[PDB]
């Protein structure tokens, strides 16, 4: 007996499910750790994070809610993008946008 | 003594221990307020000492082990953080699964 | 992507099939609907999701809500489903996805910047209680039960006096007007209950208009046919309830002539088992009539071992009677019998019974209700096992029928409904959390009318707020004019045309009370039982179409001494 | 029928020709009258008398009282008498027999719907005390006080501040203003003392114009006769009354100067004994005046074996002064002696001394001036035996001349009799209620304004009000709204006809003080001797009509480690 | 006549050329100048000066002042000085020489009849605490700041609400409102921030409306260049002050970049060394510029053995982060640098940080500001020797640079130096009295507005204030109209013009921000280095002028275990 | 420990009753207050460890005798009643004539 305790059923749970993704590569150019979340406008980052951000246009990491990817000084890696959704409205970040699209 | 609010309030925690304190010396298993009040104090007194934060962040580990306390109560207490006026100033000591 | 259910669960609560465990009873309840959109869960935090033009919009004020509870584990009368929860203007806005329509889908409670953020992910939402039987003896029994998650109390009283010693009666126009001035300074909801022992109609009316939203009949005062009839006319005139505590002693009559005299219409008996007042030895019979609308005070839930022992100097020192004088021992004792008092859990778990509430410190434990509520839920599902009606390896219907006893079935009772006890829309925001292993027991936080009002906080001085130690300290939702803000006064609607309000210059949010007259058996949540009850007037036994009802007394109870200190 | 008197006592406290014991002293008390009808008493509670029809009846609120204390054994200036007492509008409605004019004969004080019951069979019942030597130091000092059993408080302060510590003056329309305005939250009625020490009567117009009903002359301050007679001026045209604390140093004259500069005027002697501040060694000689109300202050009442050793250091941190420089501790000295403190005890049992007072943290002790009172009561019959007024085998004599000196005389004294100081009609209801076994000491219950404001109270979750832990806990009475309806503020006449109440926005009752000027020594109930008192130059032996005048230290005293826990 | 030094010391503090130690550390400070005349001071007591026609004269309370601080030696960023203090309508009337013009030569501060007296003499006097860094997490941290010596709290929160805990920000119209409601309970001087991080600027602009005197970005709810443009063009037109902790994360950009986004606008970095969040590894470099005005929180000072050990879990609990998510431990441990964690110790004596501050709850201690600001500069005077600055042979210069941190400089920062910061004529009377021994630690009085708020008090009941047990006692500047009249609730000059005090119905006096945009790192008092710092994006080496900065961590710091119970 | 009213209320009983306890220790009469303190305090610790409300309304009665009290306090204690969590709840415990 464990006060308050789960019980979880075994099993997965299917992210963003029904929504365009994409590949791509990013390589941190710049000499400090650059970290990002699940939901910012993955075209926006800092820009020492190379990459096609034209591919990137209103799409975010597809990562679980509140998480994030972490790319320290001159690492590589390949991340997957999912689409936004709502009214696909970007406004924020670095102010590139800040419209539909 | 110009005893401040915070002061006053360790003393609540302080008296709390000696309930917890006599319970256990009984041969009772604590149960948890007894167990937080007892752990908590005794880290009081280490800053008192002048025992550093890493020693007491283990030793504070070694206090209650889950034969002494009821069933379940380790599982309620995944860490206890306390605060006391270390030789070199107020401190916070956070202790992790205090109880195994 | 994926995510293993195991670890979704720890970063976001439970999900649908998922089932808890609430506190250390045998109930366990199972998610039965998520409302999110899997992967679209907001979270605050740095670097998370809630940040502008991700889960923060860029709406004004007025459209979006000034508060939001993330990712909460709702159990209400209506379900128990996971969804995030938006309050605007003290009340609640909606129950559905939160976030910001501008990059995310099927959102209905949008977040901006003035929006603020309770983090619920792991933790149990529920409605404040609702306790109707309070003797304000002390102004202190107000944040015991609030921080016990009781948010509305209706009882009468004037302080430390005979009168509301023994009964629930705040006598005439001057206590009114004073007790309602005090009221302001309290952090609950407040309705008053006049004396309705008399058989002048003009005398009660004179307290309907000065305040009151109900009528207490007690014995005390002389709970006669003439009395009852009289508090019903007028009770029946101006929208009102009337709660009983009929003549033990039989003196003016039986149950059946106090049945009579109250003729069909609506009714709200206290502690219908019997221990704290009634016909001896068949008060509990009630409970299957129409009109009338039971409830349980708390010392006698549930069946323990001890409850017996304790019961005789309780009832001496709550009448004021003389242990002396053989003729006040002998009509303490026809008060405690062990049949009734066992008979009565089982009558709580088949919906016969449907409100549990104290009377505070005159038979009662203020800080309880809700405590006791579910250690009879405990008690009953270990020896009665799953009701008809549950669906499923879970004890989802239970647990539904047991919170309706605190919440909604009061509400309904006291014709405050349309105001609290309950999560629904355009109610007010009076909302409590918990952690599953303290479910009932000690909340982690309490809000009321929007705003938290007490919670536990830790060492004032550290550098974060869980350093010990940590016990319950009032907040800003408690203090002054934010106070009076988020915390209503229940009045008449006699007493709120009359203008009551600005003559004695309450500062508190007014309401009024309605459907007092209307309500019946049938009408309560899951608690609408009638059956045919019988009690033998020699051996006391109960029994219901012929079976005796009864039940075994509990050696130890769960939510006792695992969490408190003394 | 017929009952025993025993029996009689034990259900409705004692009758005609029974005596009981103050607390653990020697002072007994008998009953000299019941105003009660044998076979009709009332009481309260199941199955008893005030019920509907029965000991309650049929009238409108206007027709019966809000409140009913019944059985009171009631302790006053006019008398020790049995009867139920009736407060209605917040105010002592009467004093006789209550219950139900339709079945009960005599009844003069009507019970109906909207009384709410108190009571007090078995109990003593009083006036609320007042304490006329108030530093406000700090404001915890009014629940202190109000623990104690004392209702009003007059004095004068800031808070902690060196003027304040040394002297009872509010300095100014500014600081007046801000203390009046804090008076609000306190649950004692409250009057001020401004700065009486200028000799611009200008100065002195304008701090009673802003609120004060008094002038504190102060020594720390410059008692002088050119200040004495400007503060008597102002007060003789403004209806105030003026406080002294003389030239203790004899700097511009010696006592018979002070007296001169009074010229006959009315005026209140603070702690005519000396050690509290006076002329050295003969400020006691003033008490032979018709003029002169004397009071004492607290820690030399009684004469008791650690009074001398304890007085030298409370006396220097109390007025500033330095044990280093030879001057202050030698007038400190000079203020401390054995003969004139020996002396007071029977001045006061003597009725040459009229009231009692504290000194609150300023050589006294706040919470001691009822409990200090009845001691030297109990000292004085111990060495003195009965009073040559005493009739009977009692010490009701004796009991009435000492309540009176902090109730009645007090009130006198200072132009506030026509609002409080007694149990009479008309007056507010400031009561308490007493145990028999803790008279004096700790009251049982105390009633502000027609409310109880403070009481014992036990564990608030528990079943009954009565479990550990019990100890004292604010109630309705004091709490925002209610008690800003059951306290008063005291004004001077000016500044009720200036608007000050308006202008500050001032939510108590007002009251204004008047008569302070034809009060004389002969007024003070049962304490008007004017001695030919003498003291010693050299030996500072007091004697009256050449007979020496003294007593002899206790060594242990009633109502002290029998009741408190430190 | 003549009188030695030392006895003149003991009998009216200090003068021109002593030393005092601060508590007990190794700071001096030394009397530069006192504005009495020898011989002519004024001491109130038994028999001293401050009397009738002596050190107190014959005018009308318009001509003198309500309350004087005798013999004060004060500390405050333009001298220590020893003088008189006049305080009149709440505010500073003058800093001079007190006593009556009739008698005394070089009086500027009249004492008259309608005078209060605070005796100084031996006390150490200075500004009330200005702490700009607060989390309205709990109401508690309002008494805790009061009783350390602060009577300033800016900053934003609902209670302890997830938002709150992590962020300074009181979210929108309804928070705001309910919150100024709130203010006017406490005893300290409050101005509220607001959320800042939105990208549509009629989201600010209605915050700013309402009643916020700030807006807080936050990286919890999204520090881009955007949000932070956007708060920064409505602070430029709105008169409001914007307060920063950047994106540690470079998840949006480096420190250049948001630099760039600010854009040379004025702005107020918040715990600009890092640990309490901002851009790894160098938002410490944001000291170098003009525009940036950089407090500290207070964990991270000073450099301490402990100091690293108890930063982890303290990070994770304020920031909701999760210790098995990987990337939530790898940020907090990229927040927490032994490099810039030394180096902070040394900017802050250079003067190139400004402004000390707590972040209450949320990584930082309420109540201790005050206290570990003399720890820095004890452990500076330590390791690096007197200041450039210094003349003589004490710590003057030092003690003046430091005590401006938390005085002037925040109230610059904030818009509200016109009102509040330092003991000028005009500013509201926010003073603290402190005994040397207990300099920083525990104050002997806490005046606010000119009333004494809170101060050690002893047993209540006691002959004197000064016996045991003495603790903190709120005082009569701490209660109901008297508070709301000693205390300032901030707005903006857009929420002062809409009329959002008479809406609301805000009780207390309000006072209006202005000058935020002006003020630069130039006008910083004792703290306008603009350092060519660098730091190391390898090693976290912090560089000025290429050579490396750093300090040794303490074992054993002044303030500590002397004098705290626990 | 989340600490409710009333738990911290019973940590004033249970301190009064350590004063009680000490004095009691050097061979004092007790007093009205200590009296009432120290039983208080032995039914509380008796519901901890588990005894009936009807073993503690009758091991109350024994705790102090009429010679370790002073004089008059067996009769200013008629009775005594506390509360306190047994194992199956809270439960009221009354000791009539406590001190005989
Ligand atoms: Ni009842
Ligand atoms: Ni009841
Ligand atoms: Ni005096
Ligand atoms: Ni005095
Ligand atoms: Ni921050
Ligand atoms: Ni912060």
């Amino acid at each position: 007996m464990i006060p308050g305790e789960y019980h979880v059923k075994p099993g997965q749970i299917a992210l963003n499910t029904g929504r365009a993704t994409c590949r791509v590569v990013v390589e941190n150019h710049g000499d400090r750790p650059i970290q990002v979340g699940s939901h910012y406008h993955f075209a926006e980052v800092n820009p020492a994070l190379k990459f096609d951000r034209q591919q990137a246009a209103g799409y975010r990491l597809n990562i679980p809610a509140g998480t994030a990817v972490r790319f320290e000084p001159g690492q590589k890696r390949e991340v997957e993008l999912v689409a936004f959704a709502g009214h696909r409205a970007v406004f924020g970040f670095r102010g590139e946008v800040m419209g539909p699209l | 003594m110009e005893l401040t609010p915070r002061e006053k309030d360790k003393l609540l925690l302080f008296t709390a221990a000696l309930v917890a304190e006599r319970r256990l010396a009984r041969g009772l298993k604590l149960n948890y307020p007894e167990s937080v009040a007892l752990i908590s104090a005794f880290i009081m007194e280490g800053a008192r000492d002048g025992k550093s934060v890493a020693s007491l962040m283990e030793e504070g580990r070694h206090v209650l082990t889950r034969e002494q306390v009821m069933e379940g109560v380790p599982e309620m207490i995944p860490d206890i953080q306390v605060e006391a006026t270390f030789p070199d100033g107020s401190k916070l000591v956070t202790v992790h699964n205090p109880i195994i | 992507s994926n995510i293993s259910r195991q670890a979704y669960a720890d970063m976001f609560g439970p999900t649908v099939g998922d089932k808890v465990r609430l506190a250390d009873t045998e109930l366990w309840i199972e998610v039965e609907d998520d409302l999110t959109t899997y992967g679209e869960e907001v979270k605050f935090g740095g670097g998370k999701v809630i940040r502008d033009g991700m889960g923060q919009g860029q709406m004004l004020a007025a459209d979006c809500v000034d508060l939001v509870l993330t990712n909460a584990l709702i159990v209400d009368h209506w379900g128990i489903v996971k969804a995030d929860i938006g309050v605007k203007d003290g009340r609640i806005f909606a129950i559905g996805k939160a976030g910001n329509p501008d990059i995310q889908p099927n959102v209905t409670i949008p977040i901006g910047a003035a929006t603020e953020v309770i983090a619920a992910e792991g933790k149990i939402v529920t409605a404040g209680g609702i306790d109707t039987h309070i003797h304000w003896i002390c102004p202190q029994q107000a944040e015991e039960a609030l921080v016990s998650g009781v948010t509305t109390m209706v009882g009468g009283g004037t302080g430390p006096a005979a009168g509301t010693h023994a009964t629930t009666c705040t006598p005439g126009p001057w206590y009114i007007s004073r007790m309602l001035q005090a009221a302001d300074s309290l952090p609950v909801n407040i309705g008053l209950l006049g004396k309705g022992n008399v058989s002048q109609p003009d005398a009660l009316r004179e307290q309907v208009a000065a305040g009151v939203i109900g009528l207490k009949i007690h014995e005390d005062w002389g709970a006669t046919p003439a009395a009852i009839d009289c508090a019903l006319t007028v009770a029946d005139e101006m929208d009102i309830q009337v709660a009983l505590h009929s003549d033990t002693l039989n003196e003016s009559g039986f149950v059946e002539d106090t049945l009579a005299a109250i003729g069909g219409r609506t009714i709200h008996t206290f502690h219908t088992e019997g221990a704290g007042g009634g016909h001896a030895p068949d008060i509990i019979t009630a409970c299957a009539h129409p009109n009338i609308l039971p409830s349980s005070t708390n010392p006698t839930l549930p069946y323990t071992l001890n409850t017996i022992d304790e019961h005789l100097d309780m009832l001496m020192v709550a009448h004021h009677l003389d242990p002396d004088i053989a003729e006040d021992v002998a009509f303490a004792e026809s008060r405690i019998r062990r049949e009734t008092i066992a008979a009565e859990d089982v009558l709580h778990d088949l919906g016969a019974f449907s409100l549990t509430s104290s009377d505070s410190q005159a038979m009662g434990r203020v800080g309880e209700v809700i405590l006791r509520t579910w250690q009879v839920a405990h008690r009953m599902k270990v020896q009665r096992g799953a009701l008809a009606e549950e669906t499923g390896d879970n004890d989802n219907f239970r647990v539904k029928r047991y919170i309706a006893k605190y919440t909604i079935n009061p509400a309904l009772t006291h014709g405050i409904a349309h105001e609290v006890g309950s999560i629904e829309v355009g109610k007010l925001a009076d909302l409590v959390v918990w952690s599953p292993a303290f479910f009932g027991v000690k909340p982690a936080t309490v809000i009321k009318g929007g705003m938290i009002a007490i919670a536990p906080m830790g060492d004032i001085n550290a550098s974060i707020p869980t350093p010990q130690p940590v016990h319950y300290r009032p907040m800003f939702g408690a203090l002054g004019s934010a106070r009076h803000h988020c915390r209503l006064t229940f009045l008449s609607q006699a007493a709120a045309a009359n203008g009551v309000a600005e003559r004695l210059n309450l500062r508190s949010a007014i309401a009024v009370v309605k459907g007092c007259r209307t309500v019946q058996k049938a009408d309560m949540v899951h608690n609408s039982l009638q059956p045919n009850i019988t009690v033998d007037a020699q051996t006391y036994e109960v029994r219901v179409d012929g079976e005796l009802i009864t039940s075994e007394p509990a050696d130890v109870l769960p939510m006792a001494q695992r969490y408190f200190l003394f």
